[PDB]
């Protein structure tokens, strides 16, 4: 119906139906308001090859940048009392192993 | 109320850049009949209008001289 | 909002975008000049004029409705009718 | 001289590029002609009940009614179980029962023994 | 809308849908007037060039040429007036649209809150009631024994008719109801 | 972004150094002498305080002083300037020696990639 | 359990007794009264049920199901009165016989004590619902939906009969609370297995079952108003209660036999509401929406722990009412144009205000929009169904995401667009449709302000 | 937070040229709004501005931040770069908007 | 307030609407110069970033390449 | 294509119908019969509105909601180094002394 | 400041007298990539397809 002419005066204005006419055995399927078959400026291949390559780089480069990732010049970030063990919730009872950091 | 049209016959194509498509076509051999129909948009207070620069430092005139007295009267009240 | 229109209204501006034509003369124009038959216009002509009206009046024509329009009177009563004005 | 428009079932082929509309045959006018007078019928005897003043309450529509009929009430007296129906009929029934279930007996099989060898985190897990 | 299609559309009728289309794609790919005016005017040199011609044959295969240009170089996002088919601003005001079969299910009292305009809707009734007769005989008169071949309704002959299904015609809600 | 990416990607992966292993040396390997690193605030007082974990580095003393400031002067927020740039000038001087071990890590693994290479052509002649 | 009973077996001579212009009046008022009665079941123990007599006992599962019943009953009335305004008044009477008989029948067996009278009871309500379809029906095929309710329910029941009757020879009771507290192991042999066959399968047909239910779309379309009212509410709810009260005895073997129903009822989900997505009909998408739930309800039956028990019985009492205030609704707009097209009359909602809200508040309750008891059940019932294995909870989501599509498509179709040119008989909502439906609406919210009522003994 | 602000901002600036401009809402047809409403005009450019990042407006506060720590972190070198693209996009799409809707000649209706 | 329609014409502004719009786009830009010239640092830096070739092997603790 | 004489005449009269059917729809001056039947407002506004629902929100939540276990829990307030407890009348220390950064 | 000066240049090109087809890149970026046609006509006919043939 959305490839049915817009500028004819149907008897069903929203479903540009006629009364009295053959109904398509799918047209619960084809109302305007569900799958439109209508024309498009660009074929279907071309659209869905497009899409595919589009998608298909994005993933591919994603990945590369996943093992190539991208840092700083700088070492790991340190923090006090053996990493802060026990603020990370470490067992008081046992001993954790020393992490000690030094000036530069 | 009952909005008057103006005068039909003050619309010129003349000093637009109309009259440079006229001229265009006039060398390849054709003609313009709507020129003035068109050539409304061009005259009037539509017939200048600013830059897209012009536009983003739409008050930076009076923006900076607030600034600069905002400035000495901040420098005059740390002074005394 | 927006004031509604009027039939003198419709009337002057159809008038006002005939006579900006260029392929019209405006002393020889009239309601009822019919644009091929005593204006001498064709049908390219006249698809222009159609367009002009709806780039003028803000709204589409159909091409089942645009091909009958051949003259300024008849433009204004479709646009009239359409625009559902009365006065 | 330009590339050129390739119909699919979703992207129709539109009606100026229909290589048909230009090459018309005095036939094709004739049932050209013939559609539009049963049209036009069918709009005639619409419109006139429609505009029946004395009339109240819903036009019944033959071709509505011949669809829904069609749709629902008309299939099992035209069914035959040719090799394709019975092949798609199988398939589309009894294979996704078969799929889910080997799916799922995997599934549960595999958490049943992790339960059994005592290696799945069931901390905090009292709410079954 | 307000007039009933023929049977097939002409050359002429083709050619001219053809110029219309192009001119709404190139008005929306130019969008400025001076350089649209420009383009236009050489589409339309384009079409006078190509105006004069005896074959027919060789018409059809420049249309048909001109149809895949068009289809090729057309606006993927083409302008569309806003209460087209398409448009922004298409059928808002279609649930705002109540007839006059439901105007007469009101309660008496809503009736009585509107005396005047009643009584000129029970005019429109009655002359309507009038002319039914008439009108179906006049539509039964005119027709072809086959039946009508086209979808265009004959007018009033006589002074005291009205031409025949006009009812809803006239009827039909504002184009802006509320 | 940097040419240490560049260079590690594009270059010597075995000479540039790992972010995610480093340090690889000991500590004390070319220091003779080095001194740990000095934390203000103690744990309780950061608890206190209740610094997000990401928030108790060694600056966070001066992220302390700074949101007291910040509370006893509430209605004017434009107060603790000086907090504010003592905090920022802590963070500033934990990140260059962060990016002193870095450098030091990277030329540590070039001159062990020198010493090597010497050994392999002393062993070959 | 005699103070409800009897009032029905007196409102059986107070309607045959009663004048020609007040049998509505009279019948509707006193179902009123018996429902406001029944409500003090709702005062359930936390341990163990309420043993009125040897014969009749309450349970926190029984009480939600007798209010429901004696609730439905004068919405029905009010329907009947909607539909049978020509009939005579015999026939009227005998009618409105009918419906007592039925809801008498149905309290008995929620109320019944041991599974053979609750089989007898549970059997004995076909008759009043197959006289009700075959006589008053509307079209033609009433007579084959007839045959095809009855037929699939005693080709389900009889095997049940069988085994009830095996049970009690080998066991000596079927008292339930005996068969409860004596309960032994189901030990994983051939003659075990067909007992648990004969049971589940009857309870199964009764539920209904993917692939058992064709019956279901056939009763309900061609059944009258009151009919299919009752059909969907009460009477799909008597295979999960029997489940819910077979189980006791079939374990551990249902942990064996529970795989083919529960493959069943998932896809069954998934497949019924695909055909809701493209059904031209307004009651058989309603019919195939209930189809769906009950799979739902089946699998949490059949998965069987206590979190899938509650949300069991939330969504049987949630998907009751809002059945049974869709078939209303469905029924409002067929009277209106005396066909059941969906796509027949469009601008319902420019043409009827309030019916356009009463369409769009049943439709969010059927897509279970929070904190609605649809949803509470569901999503009881989807955790359990995690918990058992966790693809359950890529079923449930396409099932779900499914019924809103379906949900909102009905509604957008019937209620939005442009209205019918040629349908000028659509007259203003009467007040009697409109007290319907929102006597149908409110005790759903005030459920979900209240949930605790309806989530069964295991709560 | 700025966002919101902002981007309610130049919705409410295009309904109010929608609105003024008959329901249309086309920047094709839109044009001389620069001097045919200057409140409008001001606003929006005051959110285009906050919306690419002007050094000291809503949009800078948050923005900007976020460039800096997504620059300095451990994470996806293409994810990065689209950031970055992204960001260059956003002050293309404000300058079309902009110049299609507030510069140059008329483009409505008489 | 009554504005009446214009016709091919530029449309009737007002006093009060244009020096509001001027008001506030002096605002903005006051706004940015006055947060400019206090807050510089917020967007040229403020800290100096270190050259890593400029610091010495003694302070970085890399031995001679004899040992 | 053209008007055909037909078609235009047709035209006219409809024309001519649906104007006199939109005059008719025109409504009168005495046409609504209806049946017989700020500080201030912003004052009776914020009393109701506001003062009302507060009211009812602090004695619901004083005296119902606080009267059970851990319903409102509160976030406990940051102790920072140099400070007052106000609860035990507490001296909370100072830090230890920093060394100078410059 | 590159987006709002190549926005601009390209902006500007648009008040010169010559026209030009649309690119493969302009007409994937104008038509949303192509996702919303694609993705909303394959999965939708085939589900309801599926909806009314099998099921
Ligand atoms: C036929 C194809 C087929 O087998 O599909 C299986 C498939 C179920 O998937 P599944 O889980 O793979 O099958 C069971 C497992 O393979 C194995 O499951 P398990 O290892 O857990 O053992 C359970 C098994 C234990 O095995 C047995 O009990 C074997 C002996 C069965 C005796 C005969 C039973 C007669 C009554 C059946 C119901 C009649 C109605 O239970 C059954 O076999 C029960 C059979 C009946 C299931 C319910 C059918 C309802 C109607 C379906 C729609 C009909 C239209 O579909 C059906 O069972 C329905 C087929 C309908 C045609
Ligand atoms: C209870 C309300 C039941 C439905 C309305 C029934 C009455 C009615 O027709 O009202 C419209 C009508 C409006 O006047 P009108 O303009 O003449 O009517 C024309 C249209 O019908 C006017 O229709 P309309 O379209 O303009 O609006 C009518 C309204 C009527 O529709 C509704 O009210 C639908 C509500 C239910 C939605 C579906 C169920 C979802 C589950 C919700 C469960 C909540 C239970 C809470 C406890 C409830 C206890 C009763 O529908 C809506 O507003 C659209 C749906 C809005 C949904 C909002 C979000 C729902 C989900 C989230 C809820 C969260 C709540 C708990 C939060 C917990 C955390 C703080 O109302 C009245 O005239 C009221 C007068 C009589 C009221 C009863 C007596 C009151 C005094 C005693
Ligand atoms: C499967 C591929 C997957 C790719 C994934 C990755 C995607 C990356 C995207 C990269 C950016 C794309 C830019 C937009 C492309 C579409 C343009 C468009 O449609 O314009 C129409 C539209 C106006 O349309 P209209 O006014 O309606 O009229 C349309 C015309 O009638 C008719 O229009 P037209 O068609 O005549 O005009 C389009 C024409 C003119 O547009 C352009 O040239 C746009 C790009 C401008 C130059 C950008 C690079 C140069 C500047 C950076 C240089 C390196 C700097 C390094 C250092 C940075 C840090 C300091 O462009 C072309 O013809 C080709 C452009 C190719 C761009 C590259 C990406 C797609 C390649 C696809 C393969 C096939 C290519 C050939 C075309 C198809 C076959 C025939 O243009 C605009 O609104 C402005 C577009 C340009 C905005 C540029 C903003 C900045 C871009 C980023 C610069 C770098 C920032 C920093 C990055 C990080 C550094 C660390
Ligand atoms: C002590 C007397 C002072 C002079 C008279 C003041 C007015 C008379 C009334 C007494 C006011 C007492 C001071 C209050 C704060 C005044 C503003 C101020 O100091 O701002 C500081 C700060 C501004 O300080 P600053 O940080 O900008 O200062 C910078 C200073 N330089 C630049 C020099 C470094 O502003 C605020 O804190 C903002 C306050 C926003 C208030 C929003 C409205 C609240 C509405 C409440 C409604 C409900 C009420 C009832 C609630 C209960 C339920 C019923
Ligand atoms: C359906 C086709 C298959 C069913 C056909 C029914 C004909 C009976 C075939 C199965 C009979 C099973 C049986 O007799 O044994 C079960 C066992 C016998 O054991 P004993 O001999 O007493 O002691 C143990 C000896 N060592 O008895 C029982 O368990 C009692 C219950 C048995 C009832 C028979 C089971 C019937 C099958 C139920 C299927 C229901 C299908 C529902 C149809 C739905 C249609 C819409
Ligand atoms: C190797 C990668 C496989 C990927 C699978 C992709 C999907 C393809 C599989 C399904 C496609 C349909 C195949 C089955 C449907 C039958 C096809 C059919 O209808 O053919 C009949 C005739 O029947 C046949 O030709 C049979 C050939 C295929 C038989 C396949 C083997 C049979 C399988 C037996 C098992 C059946 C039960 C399966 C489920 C059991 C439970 C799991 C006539 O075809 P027409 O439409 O009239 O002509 C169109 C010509 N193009
Ligand atoms: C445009 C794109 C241009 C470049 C395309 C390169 C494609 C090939 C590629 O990326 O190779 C890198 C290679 C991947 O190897 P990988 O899969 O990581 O092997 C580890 C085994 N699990 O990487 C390696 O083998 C080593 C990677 C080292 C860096 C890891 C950082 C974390
Ligand atoms: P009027 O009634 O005066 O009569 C004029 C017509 C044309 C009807 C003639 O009477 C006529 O039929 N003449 C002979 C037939 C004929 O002229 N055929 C060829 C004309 S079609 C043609 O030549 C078109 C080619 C140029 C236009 C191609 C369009 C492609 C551009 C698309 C651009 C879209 C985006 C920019």
């Amino acid at each position: 119906q959305q490839e049915r002419d817009p500028w004819y005066d149907w008897d069903h204005p929203d479903l540009r139906l006629n009364w009295g006419e053959p109904i398509h055995w799918d047209l619960d399927m084809y109302i305007r308001n569900r799958v439109d078959t209508s024309p498009t400026p660009v074929s279907w291949n071309t659209m869905c090859k497009h899409l595919f390559g589009f998608v298909a780089f994005m993933l591919f480069m994603f990945w590369v940048g996943e093992i190539y990732p991208s840092y700083q010049p700088v070492g790991p970030k340190q923090y006090p009392y053996n990493d802060l063990y026990l603020e990370r919730g470490g067992d008081p009872t046992k001993e954790p192993e020393p992490v000690v950091h030094y000036e530069i | 109320s009952k909005m008057e049209l103006p005068d039909y016959k003050q619309w010129k194509i003349e000093g637009t850049p109309l009259e440079t498509v006229q001229e265009k076509l006039a060398a390849r051999g054709l003609r313009d009949p709507w020129g003035r129909n068109e050539a409304w948009r061009y005259s009037g207070g539509f017939a200048n209008n600013v830059s897209f620069v012009g536009a983003l430092l739409k008050g930076f005139k009076w923006g900076f001289a607030a600034f600069v007295v905002a400035v000495g009267a901040e420098y005059y009240l740390e002074s005394q | 909002d927006a004031p509604p229109l009027t039939l003198e209204a419709i009337k002057d501006r159809v008038l006002y975008v005939l006579k900006l034509y260029d392929k019209i003369d405006p002393e020889k124009l009239s309601v009822n000049s019919h644009f091929m038959k005593d204006l001498g216009l064709d049908s390219l002509d006249q698809v222009e004029i159609i367009m002009a009206m709806e780039d003028e009046f803000g709204f589409e024509i159909p091409d089942i409705d645009a091909e009958k329009l051949m003259c300024p009177q008849e433009i204004v009563d479709y646009i009239a009718d359409k625009k559902d004005v009365y006065e | 001289s330009f590339p050129k428009y390739k119909p699919s079932r979703l992207a129709t082929l539109p009606a100026t590029l229909d290589p048909a509309e230009y090459d018309i045959s005095p036939e094709t006018r004739k049932a050209q002609a013939e559609r539009l007078a049963i049209r036009s019928r069918l709009k005639r005897e619409y419109l006139l009940q429609y505009n029946d003043p004395n009339r109240l309450g819903v036009i019944e529509d033959p071709a509505l009614i011949r669809w829904t009929y069609a749709r629902s009430a008309n299939i099992y007296p035209n069914f035959r179980p040719t090799p394709k129906t019975s092949l798609l009929g199988a398939l589309f029934g009894i294979g996704p029962l078969f799929f889910w279930y080997y799916v799922f007996k995997t599934d549960r099989d595999k958490k049943e023994k992790l339960i059994q060898e005592g290696k799945l985190d069931q901390t905090f897990n009292i709410s079954y | 809308a307000f007039s009933a299609p023929a049977a097939y559309l002409t050359h002429q009728q083709k050619v001219l849908r053809l110029y219309k289309r192009a001119l709404r794609h190139l008005e929306s790919w130019c969008v400025h007037r001076d350089k649209y005016r420009y383009f236009a005017c050489l589409m339309r040199a384009r079409f006078d060039e190509h105006k004069n011609e005896k074959d027919m044959v060789k018409a059809t295969q420049l249309l048909r040429q001109a149809e895949e240009e068009f289809w090729y170089g057309q606006h993927p996002q083409p302008y569309i007036f806003p209460e087209s088919p398409g448009g922004t601003s298409y059928e808002r005001y279609e649930c705002y649209k109540v007839p006059e079969w439901c105007l007469d299910d009101w309660h008496p009292s809503e009736k009585a809150m509107y005396p005047d305009y009643f009584a000129k809707r029970e005019q429109w009734k009655r002359l309507r009631r009038e002319s039914w007769e008439r009108e179906v005989k006049q539509l039964q008169e005119e027709t072809p024994p086959g039946g009508p071949r086209t979808e265009a309704l004959p007018p009033a002959r006589k002074e005291g008719d009205l031409p025949p299904l006009w009812w809803h015609i006239v009827t039909r809600p504002r184009e802006r109801p509320m | 972004m940097g040419a240490h990416l560049a260079r590690r990607y594009l270059g010597d992966a075995s000479k540039e150094p790992d972010p995610l292993r480093m340090p690889t040396f000991p500590p004390d390997y070319g220091f003779p002498e080095r001194k740990e690193r000095e934390m203000v605030a103690t744990q309780q007082e950061m608890n206190d305080a209740q610094l997000m974990l990401q928030q108790r580095d060694y600056c966070a003393h001066y992220l302390i002083q700074l949101l007291k400031c910040k509370r006893d002067s509430f209605p004017n927020f434009l107060a603790c300037k000086h907090e504010q740039h003592d905090w920022d000038y802590c963070e500033h001087l934990d990140y260059v020696k962060r990016m002193k071990e870095f450098e030091r890590e990277r030329r540590l693994l070039q001159r062990k990639k020198r010493r090597e290479q010497r050994e392999a052509e002393m062993a070959r002649g | 359990m005699l103070k409800i009973i009897i009032p029905t077996t007196m409102l059986l001579p107070m309607t045959w007794m009663s004048k020609h212009n007040m049998i509505w009046i009279n019948a509707t008022v006193h179902s009123l009264l018996i429902s406001l009665i029944s409500l003090s079941l709702l005062n359930q123990l936390g341990e163990n049920s309420l043993n009125f007599s040897l014969t009749f006992f309450s349970d926190s599962l029984s009480a939600p199901l007798l209010v429901l019943t004696t609730w439905l009953l004068p919405l029905m009335l009010m329907a009947s009165q909607s539909h049978l305004s020509k009939e005579t008044t015999t026939r009227k009477k005998l009618y409105i016989t009918m419906l007592i008989l039925l809801q008498l029948f149905l309290i008995m067996t929620f109320t019944a004590t041991e599974l053979i009278l609750f089989y007898i009871l549970f059997e004995a309500t076909l008759v009043p619902t197959l006289i009700i379809i075959t006589r008053w029906g509307n079209q033609t095929e009433r007579l084959n939906a007839g045959l095809y309710f009855l037929f699939y329910t005693l080709a389900g029941s009889l095997p049940l009969l069988v085994a009830l009757v095996y049970i009690q020879n080998t066991t000596g009771s079927l008292n339930f609370l005996i068969i409860h507290y004596w309960s032994h192991p189901l030990s994983n042999s051939w003659s075990n297995i067909f007992m648990w066959l004969a049971c589940i399968m009857a309870f199964m047909v009764k539920m209904p079952l993917y692939g058992l239910h064709l019956w279901l779309p056939k009763a309900h379309v061609e059944a009258p108003i009151a009919g299919s009212m009752v059909l969907a509410a009460v009477l799909l709810k008597l295979g999960g209660y029997g489940m819910m009260r077979i189980t006791t005895i079939l374990n551990p073997l249902t942990n064996y036999m529970a795989y083919p129903f529960l493959m069943l009822s998932m896809w069954g989900m998934i497949m019924t509401s695909s055909i809701c997505l493209r059904q031209t009909d307004l009651k058989s998408l309603i019919a195939y929406s209930s189809v769906s739930h009950m799979a739902l309800v089946i699998v949490a039956i059949m998965i069987q722990t206590p979190w899938s028990f509650m949300g069991a019985t939330a969504l049987m009492i949630a998907h009751g009412l809002t059945s049974s205030m869709l078939f209303c609704l469905a029924n409002t707009n067929y009277e209106r144009v005396h066909s059941r097209t969906m796509i027949l009359a469009r601008g319902l909602q420019t043409l009827l205000p309030l019916m356009a809200t009463w369409w769009l508040v049943a439709s969010l309750t059927n897509l279970a929009l929070p904190p609605s008891i649809n949803l509470i059940g569901e999503l009881f019932i989807i955790t359990a169904s995690f918990s058992w294995s966790n693809i359950t909870i890529i079923l449930m989501g396409m099932n779900m995401m499914i019924t809103a599509l379906y949900s909102l498509y009905m509604l957008i179709t019937t209620q939005r667009g442009k209205y019918t040119h040629h349908i000028n008989n659509i007259k203003p909502s009467f007040t009697r449709e409109n007290a319907l439906m929102a006597l149908h609406i409110l005790p759903l919210l005030l459920l979900t302000l209240n949930p605790k009522m309806i989530l069964g003994p295991l709560y | 937070c700025m966002h919101a602000f902002f981007k309610a901002m130049l919705f409410m600036c295009s309904g109010s040229i929608i609105h003024s401009l008959n329901d249309e809402q086309d920047i094709r047809k839109m044009g001389g709004l620069y001097k045919a409403m200057p409140f409008t005009t001001t606003a929006l450019i005051i959110g285009s501005l906050a919306l690419t990042g002007m050094p000291y407006l809503t949009g800078f506060y948050s923005k900007d931040l976020i460039i800096e720590a997504v620059n300095m972190s451990y994470t996806n070198a293409w994810a990065l770069l689209m950031t970055l693209i992204a960001t260059s996009l956003t002050a293309a799409y404000s300058t079309r908007i902009i110049f299609f809707a507030f510069l140059g000649k008329p483009r409505f209706p008489p | 307030v009554h504005i009446e329609p214009r016709y091919r014409q530029f449309p009737q502004l007002t006093r009060s609407q244009l020096i509001q719009a001027e008001f506030f786009s002096a605002t903005m830009w006051f706004w940015i110069l006055w947060r400019f010239w206090h807050d510089s640092d917020a967007v040229l830096g403020h800290f100096p970033y270190p050259d890593p070739s400029q610091w010495t092997d003694e302070e970085l603790g890399i031995l001679p390449d004899d040992e | 294509s053209g008007y055909t004489p037909d078609e235009k005449l047709r035209l006219q009269q409809l024309r001519e119908l649906r104007r006199r059917w939109l005059k008719d729809q025109e409504l009168s001056p005495r046409e609504p019969v209806l049946p017989p039947r700020k500080t201030y407002r912003h004052s009776i506004f914020a009393v109701t509105h506001v003062l009302i629902p507060v009211w009812i929100i602090h004695y619901y939540l004083k005296y119902h909601v606080t009267a059970k276990p851990y319903t409102v829990v509160e976030r406990k307030p940051r102790i920072f180094p140099g400070d007052t407890i106000l609860e035990t009348g507490e001296v909370i220390p100072l830090m230890k002394e920093f060394p100078d950064q410059h | 400041i590159m987006g709002f000066m190549l926005a601009l240049e390209l902006n500007n090109t648009t008040y010169y007298l010559k026209f030009k087809y649309p690119s493969q890149t302009y007409k994937f970026s104008n038509m949303l990539g192509y996702y919303p046609s694609i993705m909303h006509r394959l999965p939708t006919y085939h589900n309801l397809s599926m909806s009314q043939k099998s099921a």
